[PDB]
């Protein structure tokens, strides 16, 4: 039931300091678990960053030990990562995870002689860049039944010209999930991203059901709720 | 310290074996993580064939000394992914180690034709002095498509940006192509077209200013 969620600024300037937090829910941080940070640079493999045990010590990847610090806030049930003097090589998706206790001596319970990484956060995208944050413009993709099955129509939202990744899109505040297809973003020659989210709905509902796409771009602290209506 | 086969292929429905090697496996054994693009890693196997709930029983594996295996029987399209070996060193500060990853290719997946949806620019975007055409491509396999745009019937030489294909939840591929125009370009032509070619067949959708 223990769940993890990363938070932190998605854009860090070169030579700046990356600061991320992982919220623990459904369980307490005050255990023998090893609260862990992992990252995946784009196109590269998983890399272990470090771990911390409440009341115990820390332990770091030696290749990053000169720049990484991991803390615990027992009052908030959080643990955190700080990575200093960042460069392009630190652009990655960062994950927090939970590692159960392990033993170094004999006569421990048998479970503690196995290493594994049980629970994972969803990951947060960090882009190291001198470029400035840009919020998206959201436009409707008016309904069309040309490419959909009989009695249905596709409508959507274009999320245009934002930086950096990512944006999330829901529909009707999460009440509409069936038939939703959010496409991965394109990176334009401008250096800005754009993506589209489309939902296929019954054609009989078009004149009577309100459809709103909920766009969140956390790096720019922008939220847009765009009403999508049929053309006239 | 942790070495795994970087590339393995298996025919759909057959059994595949992915191996990992390292002295760190003697102490705390190997664990395996499935990694798909846009998604967090998922523990599939660890220890003596311990399988988390939610992992299908076609996944199994074990560690013997400095070696470990992950076995997938009756491999399926959704099993195509990267698989990472994982361990904890027994020396020094006991760092956690990752293998370089194994890219598992599942051969002989069935072909699917693309569905294409083309949206014209919104009137609100035109009022902001811009115009974007959105061509959405879904449900195709294999994940190789070529996308071409036409202004009336003339090829478009500027403004096109197309994504690399990405897996859908149904293990087919999706992609999107954007054409950035000025409102003047959009209104000066009778129509614009998005042409998607896949496995020798072409689907063309056309929209017009109105």
């Amino acid at each position: 039931q223990v769940q993890l969620q990363e938070s932190g600024p998605g854009l860090v300037k070169p030579s700046g300091t990356l600061s991320l937090t992982c919220a623990i829910s459904g369980g307490s941080i005050s255990s023998s678990n090893w609260w862990t940070w992992v990252r995946q640079p784009p196109g590269k493999g998983l890399q272990w960053i470090g771990e911390i045990q409440h009341g115990g010590g820390t332990n770091y990847n030696p290749s990053l030990k000169s720049r990484a610090t991991i803390f615990v806030d027992v009052s908030k049930n959080h643990f955190s990562l700080r990575l200093s003097s960042v460069t392009a090589a630190d652009t990655a998706v960062y994950y927090c995870a939970k590692v159960p206790p392990y033993c170094t001596s004999a006569s421990c319970p048998d479970d503690y002689y196995y290493h594994y990484m049980d629970v994972w956060g969803k990951g947060t995208t960090v882009t190291v860049s001198g470029a400035s944050t840009k919020g998206p413009s959201v436009f409707p993709l008016a309904p069309s039944s040309k490419s959909t099955s009989g009695g249905t129509a596709a409508l959507g939202c274009l999320v245009k010209d934002y930086f950096p990744e990512p944006v999330t899109v829901s529909w009707n505040s999460g009440a509409l999930t069936s038939g939703v297809h959010t496409f991965p973003a394109v990176l334009q020659s401008s250096g800005l991203y754009s993506l589209s989210s489309v939902v296929t709905v019954p054609s009989s509902s078009l004149g009577t059901q309100t459809y709103i796409c909920n766009v969140n771009h956390k790096p720019s602290n922008t939220k847009v709720d765009k009403r999508v209506e049929p053309k006239s | 310290e942790l070495t795994q086969d970087p590339a393995v292929s298996v025919a759909l429905g057959q059994t595949v074996r992915i191996t990992c090697q390292g002295d760190s496996l003697r102490g705390y054994s190997a664990s395996w993580y499935q990694l798909k693009p846009g998604q967090a890693p998922v523990l599939v196997i660890y220890g003596k064939n311990n399988r988390p709930s939610g992992i299908p029983d076609r996944f199994s594996g074990s560690t013997s000394g400095n070696r470990a295996s992950l076995i997938i029987t009756g491999t399926q399209a959704e099993d195509e992914a990267d698989y990472y070996c994982n361990s904890r060193d027994t020396n020094g500060y006991r760092p956690v180690l990752f293998g370089g990853g194994t890219k598992l290719t599942v051969l002989g997946q069935p072909k699917g034709a693309p569905s294409v949806t083309l949206f014209p620019p919104s009137s609100e975007e035109l009022q902001a002095n811009k115009a974007t055409l959105v061509c959405l491509i879904s449900d195709f396999y294999p994940g190789a498509v070529t996308v071409a745009w036409k202004a009336d019937s003339s090829p478009v030489k500027a403004g096109v940006e197309t994504t690399t294909p990405s897996k859908q939840s149904n293990n087919k591929y999706a992609a999107s192509s954007y054409l950035s125009l000025t409102p003047e370009q959009w209104k000066s032509h009778r129509s614009y077209s998005c042409q998607v070619t896949h496995e020798g067949s072409t689907v063309e959708k056309t929209v017009a200013p109105t």
